[PDB]
């Protein structure tokens, strides 16, 4: 669940991510019809006075079993047309990326690694 | 085989390549200060030598040729 | 069958304007083929991609699920993704800005 | 003799039937896989098939931190934290997806669940991720591994300090007052550990539990 | 500065002999490939980055991450 308002630690090689900043990235949106996003959904997102789409790689509460649980809200940044910012992805990802409807092909081109 | 044959076929892929200037292509056409190349560049050679007119050519000996004198030579006792 | 032969088959058919693939070991659970191949436009990316599958599609494997197109919006940028193989159909310049090449052979070796 | 925790059923008044039927299918899993001994503070490697990648498998290791889950259903979940990243995987002890459960480092720790391990310093929740399996000898008593850890400053995932967790694997005195330690003292409740109609004796439930392993043999 | 003198081109020309064992992919493109990933990056370097890039080079030539087919 990341709904609004929530703070993001955004995992990119991206300007935006690693540029230092006095606010945090937090969610603004969350594309779904409720408004809690899960592992590979797309929210809109604060960056340096930026609005940004982003997709959810991994977060805090637990979802089915042998996926993985992380002790952050770990998010890539995407644009608007669907190519990501970033170049490399350090933290790793879930595979559970691949079985979902959406860009995500796009994304497990640029880990590091996979969990 | 034709020495002859040696003779214009190292020649013959020494002017096959591209980024050097057939300037001075002499059997003392040197490399780094003849035509200016790297020793990547070098290798280059190596692997524009390989291609069509070698095949053999073993790495410690590629490393020094340095010369087409040394090459023809070289690939002449070789064979 | 639906082999990355018949698959340098589809893209030198069509006459991809460049072709590099990585063999994908099966530790990095991913996939087994990665194949980087890039075109003239947006126009032909679109074009072979639509080809690509539109051959995948009647060939062959009934059982193998329906694959779709990813980021047929986007310009630059385009992938579909198989169940041995991914190609990843772009422009060489976005070769050059994402450098998947370095990646998928340096895993921990590269920026 | 050790009998692993998800046999020993939970306190309730469902039928004993149900349990012989669980523990039928939990043995005749555990003839295709073997399911080692292994406590809450021991260091694991899990292969297992991906639903995702065309029949590849994988290789999570780390800290099972918690053996919750009885019957067929049980899980443990372990923790290792990779490129300054904490992740938890929660395994299904008998999903057949499961290839190996290597036990690389039998050991037990103080606690009988190491969920404060999210609140310690990131260096007592790594490791290695090609690290060898040490080698036990046969006979013999567990490591009873003992490791105060140091603690990340106050706002914890749950207040670790108070005394129904009874948690023993803190170095309290490095990272908490002794005013906060005596309000921590306050949620006590003395009595909770004198009653005797709260325990729930399994002696003779183990007993008809090891004639049910041995009648599978 | 690199590791040694000889292993770098030793490296080099052992990349090219598998880049003649090439079987699918545009060899040209990968020829010049090889040269973007040496001539820009092997000329002004610090002796230090010389040893990692190198040590790229030997994951690069190994193939243990994947190898180009
Ligand atoms: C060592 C040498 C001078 C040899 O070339 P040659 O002209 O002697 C040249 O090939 C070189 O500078 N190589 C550096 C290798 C290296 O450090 N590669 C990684 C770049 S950080
Ligand atoms: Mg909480």
């Amino acid at each position: 669940a990341i709904q609004k308002m929530t703070r993001v630690r955004v995992v990119d090689n991206s300007a935006l991510g690693n540029s230092p900043y006095h606010r945090a990235p937090r969610c603004i949106h969350v594309y779904k019809k409720n408004g809690v996003g899960k592992v590979g959904d797309q929210i809109l997102l604060a960056i340096k006075g930026q609005k940004k789409k982003a997709l959810i790689v991994g977060h805090c509460m637990p979802g089915p079993r042998m996926t993985p649980r992380f002790d952050s809200n770990n998010v890539v940044l995407i644009e608007d047309n669907g190519n990501p910012v970033g170049t490399r992805i350090k933290t790793p990802i879930p595979t559970s990326l691949r079985k979902r409807e959406g860009e995500y092909s796009k994304v497990l081109a640029i880990a590091q690694n996979f969990v | 085989l034709t020495l002859e044959g040696i003779q214009d076929r190292v020649l013959y892929v020494l002017k096959l390549y591209d980024k050097i200037d057939p300037e001075k292509l002499s059997v003392n056409s040197h490399f780094m200060k003849d035509l200016g190349l790297d020793s990547l560049d070098q290798v280059e050679i190596i692997m524009a030598m390989e291609d069509e007119f070698g095949f053999e050519i073993p790495d410690i000996d590629a490393e020094k040729l340095m010369c087409p004198q040394e090459i023809v030579d070289y690939i002449a006792d070789k064979k | 069958k639906f082999d990355i032969d018949m698959m340098v088959s589809l893209l030198r058919q069509e006459n991809a304007r460049d072709i590099c693939v990585i063999q994908v070991p099966p530790e990095m659970r991913y996939t087994d083929y990665f194949v980087i191949v890039s075109g003239t436009s947006t126009r032909h990316l679109h074009a072979m991609a639509f080809y690509v599958v539109k051959m995948y599609k009647h060939l062959k494997c009934k059982r193998d699920p329906h694959v779709k197109i990813e980021g047929k919006d986007t310009d630059d940028w385009l992938c579909v993704d198989f169940g041995s193989m991914v190609i990843h159909l772009m422009l060489p310049e976005t070769r050059e800005i994402y450098e998947l090449e370095k990646l998928w052979t340096l895993r921990s070796y590269d920026d | 003799r050790f009998l692993s925790p998800e046999f020993i059923p939970r306190r309730g008044r469902t039928d004993p039937l149900k349990f012989q039927i669980e523990r039928k299918d939990m043995l005749e899993r555990r003839k295709v896989l073997h399911i080692p001994e292994f406590y809450v503070g021991s260091i694991l490697r899990v292969t297992t098939a991906d639903p995702y990648a065309s029949g590849k498998i994988s290789q999570f290791l780390g800290i099972c931190i918690q053996r919750s889950g009885r019957g067929l259903g049980a899980t443990f979940i372990l923790r290792n934290v990779i490129e300054g990243q904490g992740v938890e995987i929660c395994f299904e002890l008998y999903n057949p997806r499961v290839q190996e459960i290597q036990v690389v480092k039998l050991e037990k720790r103080l606690d009988d669940s190491l969920l404060y391990l999210r609140d310690a310093l990131p260096e007592y929740s790594t490791f290695d991720v090609n690290m060898k399996p040490v080698v036990q000898e046969p006979n013999q008593k567990v490591p009873v591994n003992e490791l105060k850890v140091k603690m990340k400053p106050k706002p914890w995932s749950k207040r670790w300090e108070r005394p129904n967790f009874n948690i023993k694997g803190i170095r309290f005195d490095l990272c908490l007052t002794e005013q906060q330690m005596k309000e921590a003292q306050k949620w006590n409740q003395p009595w909770l550990e004198f009653d005797m109609m709260r325990e729930y004796d399994t002696s003779k439930i183990e007993a008809a539990i090891w004639k049910e392993i041995e009648a599978s043999k | 500065a690199p590791w040694s003198r000889e292993a770098v081109l030793s490296l080099y020309r052992a990349l090219l002999r598998q880049g003649r064992q090439l079987r699918y992919t545009d060899r040209d493109f990968y020829f010049a490939s090889i040269r973007r990933e040496f001539r820009k990056n092997q000329k002004l370097e610090d002796a230090e980055a010389r040893e990692r890039q190198l040590e790229k080079g030997l994951v690069f030539l190994n193939g243990k991450l994947g190898r180009i087919i």
